């Protein structure tokens, strides 16, 4: 399963210049649409499994 | 089990950095707080699931 | 409205008529949010 | 006042139950302003568009192209001489605060009474057979009486218009054909016989003929606007460019807010702006120096406030969602911020979570059951 | 000066499949890594372009209609296509447009022209100096009134292409080129065309006429040219990571 | 109807600029000597 945004931080350099062409996730963030991370990490859930 | 949590800032989405647009958006009353409460209700329920 | 962008309207127009162009964008975008949020509430009920 | 007061307001209550609460998003205000326009200096040739000797008749309206020059419009808008100055896609008070791609001044004369025919989408023989403005026309029209400049006591007959045509003409078409027109079926190819007409007709502008029946001089300004490599711009002074700070930029009437950065996008010579999926500009070519600047909106994000119940304590902690706080300390309240409070950024009790920056909570290594959730495996609680 | 040409050949309206060409940038805006959708006058994909080719024996410059707008292309060496007439009459009963190139400049001129009936620009070839002298201007007999003028600058076939549009009073020109090693087929591939010139001409156009070089008593140059009308059709366009349109879908 | 307080402002101006006295207008009268507020409630009465 190929995710679009897990919520694990954004720090400008990850989007400005090149990546804002192919990446839609930071273009959503720029327009006030923000993803929030789950309370349980994928390690926590895996630990439950 | 869940889906991506999203918060949308109703003010930045509608009016992004225009204060005069923000002063017109207040004339529509409660809707941005109601939309924040609706998406926060969805976002909390992803952890509950 | 005369543009998709608020800054273009505030670049071109004075308050008396800029507010008529902006009222359209506010109404269309608030309808775009209420549509997204209703679609997401109905989906959230399926995921639940 | 403080993050607790922001939650008491948001929750519409003087007491707050234990939890984490959304509040107004924070957003770094722009620290200064930029303006950029081409370093052109020659004031545009409006003189030979308003104080020309004899204007052209409305059947063959004289287009003058204005370009590669600086235009002050307030020197027109302040002048009482204009009997009308009506605009159809810009406010005249802001023309000095805007950039045009190309300006065509389309110029002619008509009788005053006909001035109404010049609004967009109008109709009548002037608007139908000799000068049509397009439906989405963007521009202004300026008009004034010249009974004291180019009337004659015998009537001036140089000012002619049109009375007949096989169809109403296309916007900004000019027709200088002269074919004898037939009002019956008569193929009167030779001459203007009975029921056959030279389709041009003359005004006779005479110094007592009547109010509004007297001659008016008209100019239509018709500019393309704010989205091409412009050459007719306002007289506002350009500033120096600055980068990596949040700034109130303007380039060519593209006012906005954001942080500028040196881009690596390969624009072509004809492109002035690049745009986002959202139809908002996100790269620009500065008109002073041919370099491409990335526009990014400068930092903002949701602020959530974390509290035990107000009947347990007044103390709170703040989560700046998605923020790498190597930024919030630099955003010192020596200028304005969207949240007016700032005491929490006094620091040392500052922690990074993958959910954002958590401020005012003490990080501890021992794990516990989750009291208040934060995100990405972190929780918070009120303890000794 | 004005003279009628000796050859009076006519008949076959030759055709070829316009596979993947006649796309161009819809506006002056940069975009990259996006599948953008636009409605405009464009060349319908795989449509029949009319093909024209000069032999040695054969020399054709028919008057071609101009409805909504037109795509023009040519495969050349030694610079044989040199301009276009446009108008509603072409006989000084109405205003009309002249676009031309010569030995030192492009000229653009709109006038009450009385054109020649089969116009060209004429050349004297290899006259001792191992050079070719552009020397006849057989476009019109007279140019009575005018309302705009402009002037500036002048092992594989040279492929050239153009798009011409008249709308909202403004006449607009787009162009591109590449070197090609193919006999006649317009090569399979893509490029958009950049906007070059916009002319405020304000006239009816109903038809147009290419101007070839002469290259009577003369020999025709081995150039070929291709014409197709545009139509209003929605297109979807892949801008690559550099912001060049690299593939396109004709939505109809 | 009934009113909290009524203030009548009074002045003389030329007939031409009788269009500058509308709310939110511009031009030397509306700009340098008498401006009505953006959300003015009231009437303007004028005669030669
Ligand atoms: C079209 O022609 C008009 C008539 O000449 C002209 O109006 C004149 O404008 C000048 C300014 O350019 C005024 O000059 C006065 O302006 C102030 C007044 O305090 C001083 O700085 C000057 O020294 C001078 O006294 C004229 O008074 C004015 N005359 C009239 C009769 O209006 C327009 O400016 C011309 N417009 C264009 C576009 O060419
Ligand atoms: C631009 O110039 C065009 C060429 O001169 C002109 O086309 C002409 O349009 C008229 C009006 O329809 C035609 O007149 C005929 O109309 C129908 C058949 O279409 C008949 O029933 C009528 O009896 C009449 O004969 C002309 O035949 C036609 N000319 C040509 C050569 O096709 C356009 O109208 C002009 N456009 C503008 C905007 O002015
Ligand atoms: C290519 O075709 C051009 C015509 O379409 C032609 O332009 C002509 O150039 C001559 C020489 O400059 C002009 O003659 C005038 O030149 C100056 C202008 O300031 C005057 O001092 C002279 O007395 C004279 O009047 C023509 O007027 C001009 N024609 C047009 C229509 O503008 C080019 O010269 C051609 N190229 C070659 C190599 O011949
Ligand atoms: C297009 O070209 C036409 C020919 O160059 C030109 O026609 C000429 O127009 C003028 C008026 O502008 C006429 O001048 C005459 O005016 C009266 C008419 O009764 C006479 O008393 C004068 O002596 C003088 O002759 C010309 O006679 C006329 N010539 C011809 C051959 O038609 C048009 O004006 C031009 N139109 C445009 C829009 O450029
Ligand atoms: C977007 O535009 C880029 C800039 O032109 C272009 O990069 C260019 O790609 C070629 C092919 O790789 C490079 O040519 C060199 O390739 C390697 C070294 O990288 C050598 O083995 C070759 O012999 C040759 O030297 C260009 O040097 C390179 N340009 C730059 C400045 O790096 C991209 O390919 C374009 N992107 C797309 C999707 O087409
Ligand atoms: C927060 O932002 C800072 C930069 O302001 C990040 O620090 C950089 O991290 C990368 C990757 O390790 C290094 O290449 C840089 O040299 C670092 N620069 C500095 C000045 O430290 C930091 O990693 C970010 N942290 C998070 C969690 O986003
Ligand atoms: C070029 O060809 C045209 C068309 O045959 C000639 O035009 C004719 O000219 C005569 C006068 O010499 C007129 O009586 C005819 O009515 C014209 N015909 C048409 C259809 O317009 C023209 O004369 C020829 N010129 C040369 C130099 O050969
Ligand atoms: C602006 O001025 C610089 C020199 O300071 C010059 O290089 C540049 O070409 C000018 N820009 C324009 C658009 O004229
Ligand atoms: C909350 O604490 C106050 C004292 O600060 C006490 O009077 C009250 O009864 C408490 N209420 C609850 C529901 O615990
Ligand atoms: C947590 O424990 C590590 C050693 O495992 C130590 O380096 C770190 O300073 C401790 N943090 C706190 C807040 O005590
Ligand atoms: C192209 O023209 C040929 C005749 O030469 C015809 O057979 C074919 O059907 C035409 N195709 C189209 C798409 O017009
Ligand atoms: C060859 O060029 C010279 C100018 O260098 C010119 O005088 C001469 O007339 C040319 N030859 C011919 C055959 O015209």
């Amino acid at each position: 399963v190929t995710l679009a945004d897990a919520g694990f931080i954004k720090q400008y350099g990850d989007c400005l210049g090149d990546i804002a062409a192919r990446d839609l996730i930071c273009a959503q963030k720029f327009n006030g649409l923000t993803v929030l991370p789950p309370l349980l990490t994928d390690e926590m859930i895996a630990q439950y499994t | 089990v869940s889906m991506t949590k999203t918060s949308v800032d109703c003010t930045m989405y509608i009016c992004g950095d225009s204060t005069e647009c923000s002063n017109l958006l207040l004339q529509y009353g409660s809707f941005c707080t109601q939309l924040n409460r609706a998406l926060t209700g969805i976002a909390v329920e992803q952890d509950k699931n | 409205a005369i543009s998709s962008v608020l800054n273009d309207i505030l670049s071109r127009l004075d308050k008396v008529e800029a507010e008529v162009q902006i009222d359209r964008l506010i109404t269309g975008r608030l309808q775009s949010l209420q549509t997204y949020v209703t679609q997401q509430l109905i989906r959230a009920a399926e995921i639940r | 006042l403080d993050p607790l007061s922001e939650t008491k307001c948001t929750l519409k209550s003087f007491t707050v139950e234990k939890g984490i609460y959304q509040t107004s998003n924070f957003r770094v205000q722009p620290t200064e302003s930029i303006v950029r326009f081409p370093n052109i200096t020659n004031l545009c040739p409006f003189g030979e568009v308003f104080n020309a000797t004899r204007f052209a008749s409305v059947y063959a309206w004289n287009r003058k192209r204005i370009s590669n020059c600086v235009a002050d419009y307030s020197v027109l808008y302040n002048s009482a001489s204009f009997s009308t100055f009506k605009c159809y896609g810009v406010s005249p008070t802001k023309l000095n605060d805007l950039c045009f791609t190309n300006v065509y001044a389309d110029s002619f004369v008509i009788r005053g009474d006909e001035v109404r025919q010049i609004a967009p989408g109008q109709t009548g023989k002037i608007a139908d057979y000799n000068y049509k403005l397009p439906d989405d026309f963007t521009g202004c029209v300026i008009a004034w009486n010249s009974n004291n400049l180019d009337s004659k006591v015998g009537g001036n007959y140089n000012y002619r218009y049109r009375l007949f045509r096989k169809s109403n003409l296309k916007p900004f078409e000019r027709d200088i054909s002269t074919e004898i027109y037939q009002a019956g079926s008569t193929p009167c190819n030779g001459v203007q016989g009975f029921n056959c007409y030279f389709p041009l007709q003359s005004y006779g502008f005479q110094p007592t003929n009547g109010v509004g029946y007297q001659p008016y001089r008209v100019v239509v300004l018709s500019f393309e606007l704010l989205h091409a490599p412009a050459t007719v711009c306002g007289p506002k002074k350009s500033t120096n460019l600055v980068k990596n700070k949040c700034v109130n930029f303007n380039f060519n009437g593209l006012t906005g807010t954001g942080v500028l950065t040196e881009s690596n996008k390969k624009f072509l010579p004809f492109q002035q702006f690049g745009r986002d999926i959202a139809d908002t500009t996100d790269a620009v070519r500065d008109p002073q120096t041919l370099e491409i600047l990335d526009i990014t909106p400068c930092s903002f994000g949701g602020v959530s406030v974390i509290t035990p119940g107000t009947n347990t304590s007044n103390q709170v902690a703040v989560l700046y969602q998605g923020v790498n706080c190597t930024e919030v300390p630099v955003a010192i309240h020596a200028d304005q911020l969207t949240p007016t409070w700032r005491v929490y950024s006094t620091g040392s009790n500052v922690f990074q979570t993958r959910a954002g920056c958590l401020i005012g909570a003490e990080h501890v290594n021992n794990s516990y059951e989750c009291d208040i959730p934060i995100g990405a495996g972190i929780c918070a609680s009120y303890q000794t | 000066q004005c003279v009628n040409l000796t050859t009076r050949t006519q008949l076959p309206p030759a055709y070829t499949n316009s596979f993947t060409r006649g796309v161009y940038y819809p506006d002056k805006v940069f975009r990259s890594s996006v599948l953008h959708s636009t409605q405009d006058l464009f060349l319908p994909f795989f449509s029949n372009v009319t093909w024209f080719h000069a032999i040695h024996k054969r020399f054709d410059n028919p008057v071609l209609p101009f409805n909504d707008g037109v795509y023009f292309a040519s495969t050349e060496k030694s610079n044989i296509i040199r301009g276009w007439i446009f108008g509603t009459t072409l006989d000084s009963k109405t205003q009309s447009l002249l676009i031309v190139n010569n030995a030192t400049n492009v000229v653009i001129k709109v006038c009450e022209f009385q054109f020649c009936n089969d116009p060209f620009l004429g050349v004297y070839y290899h006259k001792n100096n191992k050079s070719w002298m552009k020397s006849e201007f057989r476009v019109y007999s007279s140019a009575n009134n005018c309302t705009f003028e402009y002037v500036s600058q002048p092992n594989f076939k040279n492929l050239r292409e153009f798009v011409f549009k008249n709308i909202d009073g403004y006449f607009k020109i787009y162009s591109k080129h590449t070197p090609i090693n193919l006999v006649r087929d317009l090569p399979h591939g893509f490029s958009a065309l950049e906007p070059l010139v916009d002319l405020p001409i304000g006239i009816n156009i109903t038809r147009f006429q290419t101007l070839l070089a002469l290259h009577s008593g003369w020999t025709a140059g081995a150039a070929a040219y291709y014409v197709g009308y545009l139509q209003p059709r929605t297109f979807l366009l892949k801008y690559n990571e550099n912001g060049t349109i690299t593939d396109a879908v004709d939505c109809a």
